[PDB]
């Protein structure tokens, strides 16, 4: 587990599983839009199951106040993942809370994100984004499954 | 240091050092804060129709009659003191034009002015900011509402939970028809009063 | 907090009160001048305070010139000057201030000056609250060769108010008493078309 | 009882009873002219008797230093009651001490007013006015009495 | 030591923020001006601070002239002046400063002014953080005979920052939102010929 | 207050106000249909406001398992109130819990009804009816209001 900025917040909704092909670019989700006054945290949980003959490396990281240059439950696909579609370079995305989904090693990553806003209480404002970037392209031998699924689980924490 | 010989208005040698001004007295009634002024009920102008400009003495009350059927809307207005409209005629609305940002709760009191032998029921419903005005009495009843009968009580107060500076809208419905015995007038008038609660504040100064 | 709406803060931030052009002049002190401040003062009945004036002087077109001036203050009971060379300009009972034009503006206060205990903005009976009179001239026996215009800014300090009263909505007609236009009364609020919206 | 500004002052004179018709506008009295060095308070008492089949609403309120835009014991009649005949609007007359004479409810209203002047001691100066305004017009069925009387009682308190 | 890289030192040494030429003008306060400071501020998401401005005025060619000026500050909610002789220049709610040209520059601060608790350089939703507006004119009813140009310097004090975010490498296109040129993306680093050296 | 069979159950919904004319026959409501696994009581409250110059007598009484010979929130109108539209005579309706709405006397009647069913837990079954019968016809002189409204208030108690 990784706690965003070391501050605890004070059901199990499962979104659709995106398919990771050999030429995919990335995906991102906005919160709390994806689950559709307000004050609540979250517990993001991403799992990527694949055989031992596959290789790759994902990079899941939150990004508060992620403006672009309302997807919904389905999500969206980035166009230029090198500049994160917002001008900021991908090579320094590690500043924000993050995790690695190295397929040679553990295939699960969970992030605890508390409430981060300039007002104590808040439907038109999206707090933070959740980016999944295939830093290392996925490869396999012929005859294996051509698509490796990824599952995202969202659990509200300390809602009010 | 830079910033000398400059006249900043928002910032002195006496001219008569030998003068001793008159000592004060105990004139009764002194205001230390302007909040003590915005905490008294004042008459609202709900009947702000365009035909009362010629005779402006009828804008302080709205009528209820036996001709209206049951379950019909009677009056409706927003709850924004700063904006133009009914809240222009109250001391709170007039003083809120001298400031920029305000916040806190509000309270509105009504007062029946009909005959002693007239009875009935009226439903007063307030919807929170964000949504739509109710289209039916059954829809309005599910929200925050107060059932008022003028046969028993003569004045009721509805308290607005919270306002800030997409505005809350208040409604007055017809729970039951206006009943009256023979020999009494068939029309009654209602006067509405508004005042602020004990948590109203203002932040920045402005000029009207 | 609640300190942002106190009576002291509500009567601060000195603003323009009068503009004088001298292409000698007399300007009696009168807070009931510009309608912006008159309506604010008329909220209460009895007020007690003192003022702090500031005179920024300059020729038209804005340029400054090395000229010497004299601002003279006259108490409520005193003969006001009537000529450029009267004995009033020389009598010492009423103070005066000398300052050159190419200098920081002259700042001077004035205490609570009244036989009573508080100013009265509304008097019901027949005859009282005069605050004084300022006189401005250019020092010298000859005639000055440069036109001047100055604007007076006034502050209010140590404010006390009594007996609040309803505000005013009708336009003003005279600077001394409250007659309105009793044939075209303007309503306070705006107007709808039908009382359902 | 209502005490003006919460400060006690430290016979029963009955004035003429004005008649309240169906188209009346209002009345006002000046003090201490109406009872004709000086320092005294007052105890105003207004009563309006009417049957249970009438309706209306009066508004009695004092107003210190009430200038216009010497009536005497008889009183006077306002011309434009909406602006109180002085420019100030009627809708905010409630700031001053007041009472309601709702005919459906109690028909009496008493006000205690202390001395309010800028000098400790004072015949040409009128301290305060006493306004009676029919906010809600009076109505009745045909055959009833067309005029409802109002009585004013004045009692000096702590005179010197 | 480590005090040389603290957040307070990193946002000091007031620099030029805008240059204005008057051969009346309005200049709204906007830190997201010159790209040198915009990239530095965009490092964090939430920032809270106050400013301290300084106006050095002079005619072109550098020579100074004895002229009187007026810098006027407008809060976020207020009607901005629209003419040389409007009532905005006379209303007293919004403060103003008078200073002659042949004088040390006028230094004035401004507090943390926002309904929220911190400025937001990145807002994801739809409609907020305006800081005010300065207005400059030459005092006088007539027309000034001398052209002026002034440059505004701004400092930052009592800096607090929250939620660091990655820096920016692509060139800017607009002063309000971050669109880049999505067809000629420039790489961050330089380029070798073969990865052995 | 009257408690049905002396057994306590272990918001304030206001239905539409029916109009009582001079030739009306009656009304009835079914529960818990009117407010549209289940186990709950109720607190019925009926008020009938009228002037002192009117006369009449209502009879409000519940009736468990009231079969006929799904109205909804609006209600329904009986056809033959003498036999209660079910064969049972009206003259012995007093066996069930009841109250009188004699206009010469109090004009309110409240009934507490607990859960009464053969199974501990229950949308297709209506537990009890609520009958309002004008036993004494209403009469008035000409010129008065021709319709006297009746208001019904329902409050669930001990719901599960």
């Amino acid at each position: 587990i990784v706690i965003a900025y070391g501050e605890w917040p004070e059901r199990f909704f499962t979104l659709d599983t995106k398919s990771w092909a050999k030429d995919s670019k990335g995906w991102y989700w906005k919160f709390p839009d994806v689950l559709t006054l307000y004050r609540s945290g979250f517990c993001v949980h991403v799992q990527c199951n694949a055989s031992k003959f596959h290789q790759g490396a994902l990079l899941v990281a939150v990004l508060p106040e992620y403006v672009l240059g309302q997807p919904g439950q389905v999500g969206a696909v980035l166009t230029h993942p090198y500049v994160l579609d917002a001008g900021i370079p991908l090579s320094q995305l590690t500043v924000c809370p993050h995790q690695w989904i190295n397929l040679r090693t553990n295939n699960c990553a969970t992030i605890i994100v508390p409430y981060m806003n300039t007002v104590p209480f808040d439907l038109n404002h999206c707090n933070f984004g959740l980016l999944v970037i295939p830093v290392v392209p996925l490869d396999f031998n012929a005859g294996a499954t051509s698509e490796i699924p990824i599952t995202v689980t969202i659990a509200p924490m300390c809602a009010e | 240091k830079p910033g000398t010989n400059q006249f900043l208005t928002t910032d002195s040698a006496p001219i008569l050092p030998g003068f001793h001004p008159t000592p004060p007295i105990h004139i009764p009634g002194e205001v230390h804060n302007l909040l003590e002024i915005c905490r008294v009920e004042t008459i609202l102008e709900v009947n702000n129709l365009k035909t009362n400009e010629t005779t402006p003495m009828q804008r302080l009350c709205f009528p209820v009659s036996v001709q209206s059927k049951t379950g019909e809307l009677c009056a409706a207005f927003r709850a924004d003191p700063g904006r133009d409209g009914p809240w222009q005629s109250t001391i709170l609305g007039q003083l809120c034009r001298y400031y920029t940002q305000w916040s806190g709760s509000l309270e509105v009191t009504f007062m029946f002015a009909g005959s002693f032998m007239a009875t009935g029921k009226m439903l007063i419903a307030y919807t929170p900011p964000g949504g739509n005005v109710p289209a039916d009495r059954i829809t309005a009843m599910l929200g925050t509402h107060v059932i008022w009968d003028f046969g028993l009580q003569s004045s009721v107060t509805l308290v607005v939970p919270w306002i800030s500076n997409t505005t809350g809208i208040i409604t007055i419905w017809y729970q039951t028809n206006y009943v009256v015995p023979i020999g009494a007038p068939t029309t009654a008038y209602i006067v509405a009063l508004a005042a602020a609660q004990d948590n109203f504040t203002m932040k920045l100064c402005k000029d009207t | 907090s609640t300190q942002e709406t106190a009576i002291g803060n509500f009567f601060s931030r000195a603003g323009l009160v009068s503009i004088i052009t001298m292409p000698y002049v007399n300007w009696d002190i009168d807070l009931m001048g510009y309608a912006q401040l008159r309506r604010k003062c008329e909220l209460f009945t009895y007020m007690r305070f003192d003022a702090e004036f500031t005179f920024v002087v300059a020729k038209p077109n804005g340029v400054l010139v090395p000229q010497l001036l004299q601002y003279m203050y006259v108490p409520p009971g005193a003969p006001k000057p009537t000529s450029r060379d009267s004995f009033a300009w020389q009598t010492a009972t009423n103070p005066s201030v000398f300052v050159k034009m190419t200098d920081p503006p002259a700042q001077v206060s004035v205490p609570f000056m009244s036989p009573a205990s508080a100013y009265q903005w509304f008097y019901d009976g027949y005859p009282n609250n005069m605050m004084g009179t300022f006189s401005i001239r250019t020092v010298g026996t000859e005639k000055s060769p440069h036109s001047i215009t100055l604007r007076v800014y006034m502050r209010i300090k140590h404010v006390r108010a009594w007996i609040p009263r309803p505000l005013r909505n009708q336009p003003y007609l005279f600077k001394t008493n409250p007659n309105y236009k009793g044939n075209d009364i303007k309503c306070t609020s705006t107007s709808r078309d039908k009382i359902t919206t």
